[PDB]
RNA sequence: AAGUCUGGGCUAAGUGGUAAAGGAUGUGGCGCCGCGAAGACAGCC
RNA sequence: UGGCACCUCGAUGUCGGCUCGUCGCAUCCUGGGGCUGAAGAAGGUCCCAAGGGUUGGGCUGUUCGCCCAUUAAAGCGGCA
RNA sequence: AAGGGAUAACCGCUGAAAGCAUCUAAGCGGGAAGCCCGCCCCAAGAUGAGGCCUCCCACGGCGUCAAGCCGGUAAGGACCC
């Protein structure tokens, strides 16, 4: 799940050490690495994800 | 490099000046070169020759009459010399004149399953005294734990014989144009009626 | 100077004179092109590394400027009973002691002179060329011998 | 469930050179797009990484004084056969080789490992004798 | 010529670290030394 | 598996990647002492 | 040469010789080199260097040693 | 062994840091029975299975349609002597 979690959000700009603490400021206890095969299916959805994790993350 | 193929007849010796010199008769019989090897598509430059010419018309697939020479593909088939490019039309003995030097390869004559102390020249053991049962072995092979093995390349009982040698920087005593002839400084490799080639040496 | 022409590249120098130019590897810690009647050459922070690589800069410059308004030089008194030079072609053959007289070739930039039959120079525009060619000759026959045979530089004898 | 899994993909190609870089600082990379690390595909039991081609060895930087000090290593099974050849006579003859060395070592050892470093294809260049696509990464 | 302590035997020895390593120049050849 | 993450210094020995008395104008940072228009510290009267 | 007693007492043959080797360099010869109280020749002493070489007999079970006759030298050690 | 290249101790050129001097800190030369290649031998299971010359080519009858098909061929190769 990390791996490849890693791989897709690096696609966008950062790494997973941000993506992971972004998430946990942004109050997204959600993901579950299980559910971010997101990145795979509806990548459009990850994308969004992304944004708020960005968000609190610069 | 000059090259022949060419054939061991047998030996004796001859006097010279004063003194009996010995010799070895090759027979290098005409080499009708078959072959060019290019660096522009071989990609490292020889020619080909052939010796015993005689074939009754058995020849098939390499039939290859397609260099002009194809003058029936010799029993004795055909080497190549390496970097080696004459006048394209055969080559014969004339290529060597007396006094040059000459290296020789060949197949020494075979031994087949030689013991130790012979494929290696070992001391063996005692004719008498003590034990009866080595007089010819080759006696210890290794140390005790550390290796614990046995090296690679160890000289031990096998084969012997039967191989590809060439020995080095033969006088040419004489050459008989006539006859296809070359007198070489004796102790040439293997047995008559051999298939050897004879090339240039590399002295001085 | 006079008829000097003092040209630039990226990390080079090529120096023009009436004697011909020769061609010295300069790093690129400096910004030095063709400036005012002569040439000014600077260099950054006062560290080590920088302090040794100026002022020798300011020399092999100093010296292909001097060599292309000649720069010859150097000169071996030869010494020994049986020794002395002898001039063949611009090669030397030179006789120093051995079962056997001795002959040298000059390359690229170079003249040897045999002004007596026992003193000797060497004429060069280079100069790393010309003292390298020098020490070569010395070697045939170095001196010591408890005094006096052997081939000397302008320098002198010892205990 | 969720087994996320691919299935069988068109296996994509890459020319890249760094020519001018340090190795090792290079072979990494290469080694982490020959297993299929950079996709969220990723699946460690299968081979799905790049087909990579390497244009202009040699060339490359190599930090410190690593010329004659370090050395490359050889032993034939014999007494004494040990073989100690330093770096500047590898690029000298074989250069290819030298980025070769250092990408297997950074390559997994299963037979996996062994299929991947044949993926990788390296010439001292430029110009490499394939052309059927290769989207240059810089 | 090849000791430990390598010091100065004269007013016309020099200490120059050449290759890497420890050496003496004098005058006469018999104050010539290296360290090792 | 997770930062070729950020900011300031040192080291050119692969030190790091395992050793002492004792040696050295290796470097970088502090010193507090000679004495310098009785203007020689280095070089030819 | 010893100290200690950790695997081995339902067994790990023990001195010397012979046969077969292989490795270390702290080098006996042969190859480079610096000093010398190196005139030359011949040495002394230290540095680099194993690539290959490193004899035959008398005495004793001997290892080792002493002795005869030679040699460019008749090297020291590890591998139960 | 000739020979070619790179080196060890060691012997030099040019050269600052340090107006002098220094083989060195940027560079450049010499230099061993030693290293690399050269000589002789093995070697593409070098699963990275190479290259060149010459030859032989037809579906003839059936499945998840090129053998995963059986039975005769071709250039060739075995068997027996």
């Amino acid at each position: 799940w990390i791996v490849r979690i890693n791989a897709a959000c690096r696609q966008h700009g950062l790494n997973y050490s941000t993506f992971i603490h972004g998430l946990k400021k942004a109050g997204i206890e959600v993901d579950r690495k299980n559910l971010a095969d997101l990145a795979v299916r509806e990548p459009q959805v990850f994308a969004e994800l992304v944004e708020r994790a960005k968000a609190a993350q610069g | 490099m000059k090259g022949i193929l060419g054939v061991k007849v047998g030996m004796t010796r001859i006097f010279r000046d004063d003194r009996a010199v010995p010799v070895t008769v090759i027979l290098a019989g005409p080499c009708p070169v078959v072959q060019r090897r290019t660096p522009e598509k071989d990609g490292y430059t020889a020619v080909q020759l052939g010796f015993l010419p005689q074939n009754p018309k058995r020849v098939n697939r390499p039939l290859k009459g397609h260099f002009a020479k194809a003058g029936v593909e010799p029993v004795r088939i055909l080497r190549e010399i390496r970097d080696f490019n004459p006048e394209g039309d055969t080559v014969t003995v004339e290529i060597f004149k007396p006094g040059e030097r000459v290296d020789v390869t060949g197949t020494s004559k075979g031994r087949g399953f030689a013991g130790v102390m012979k494929r290696w020249n070992f001391a063996g053991g005692p004719d008498s005294h003590g034990a009866h049962k080595i007089h010819r072995h080759p006696g210890s092979i290794g140390n005790r734990k550390t290796p614990g093995r046995v090296y690679k390349g160890k000289k031990m009982a096998g084969h012997y014989g039967a191989e590809r040698v060439t020995v080095m920087n033969l006088e040419v005593v004489d050459v008989i144009p006539e006859e296809n002839l070359l007198l070489v400084k004796g102790a040439v490799p293997g047995p008559n009626g051999g298939l050897v080639i004879v090339r240039e040496t590399k002295k001085a | 100077p006079k008829g000097v022409s003092v040209e630039v590249a990226p990390g080079r120098v090529k120096v023009k004179g009436p004697k011909g130019e020769l061609e010295v590897p300069v790093s690129p810690e400096m910004r030095v092109v063709v400036e005012e009647g002569v040439v000014r050459v600077e260099r950054p922070s006062d560290e080590r590394r920088h302090k040794s690589l100026h002022g020798l800069t300011r020399t092999l410059i100093a010296n292909a400027v001097k060599g292309v308004s000649e720069g010859y030089s150097k000169e071996l008194l030869i010494k020994g009973i049986g020794y002395r030079a002898r001039l063949v072609g611009r090669a030397l053959e030179l006789t120093v002691g051995f079962s056997h007289p001795v002959v040298v070739e000059p390359p690229e930039g170079i003249t040897f002179e045999v002004p007596e039959p026992t003193r000797v120079r060497v004429s060069g525009i280079d100069k790393q060329k010309v003292g390298q060619v020098a020490a070569n000759i010395r070697a045939i026959r170095k001196p010591s011998a408890y005094h006096e045979k052997g081939i000397y530089y302008a320098g002198e004898p010892v205990r | 469930m969720k087994t996320y899994v691919p299935k069988q993909v068109e296996p994509r190609w890459v020319l890249i050179d760094a020519e001018g870089k340090t190795l090792g600082r290079l072979a990494t990379k290469i080694a982490t797009l020959l297993r299929g690390k950079h996709r969220p595909d990723w699946t460690p039991n299968v081979a799905m990484g790049d087909f990579v081609v390497v244009v202009n060895a040699d060339k490359i930087r190599v930090t410190g004084k690593k010329l004659e000090q370090k050395i490359y290593t050889r032993y034939s099974g014999y007494p004494g056969g040990l073989k100690k050849i330093p770096l500047e006579k590898m690029l000298a003859t074989h250069p290819e080789r030298v980025l070769e060395h250092a990408v297997k070592g950074m390559l997994p050892k299963g037979p996996l490992g062994r299929r991947l470093f044949k993926r990788l294809k390296v010439y001292a260049g430029p110009d490499h004798p394939h052309q059927a696509q290769r989207p240059e990464k810089l | 010529k090849v000791r430990a302590s390598v010091k100065r035997i004269c007013d016309k020895c020099k200490v120059i670290r050449r290759h890497g390593r420890v050496y003496v120049i004098c005058e006469n050849p018999k104050h010539k030394q290296r360290q090792g």
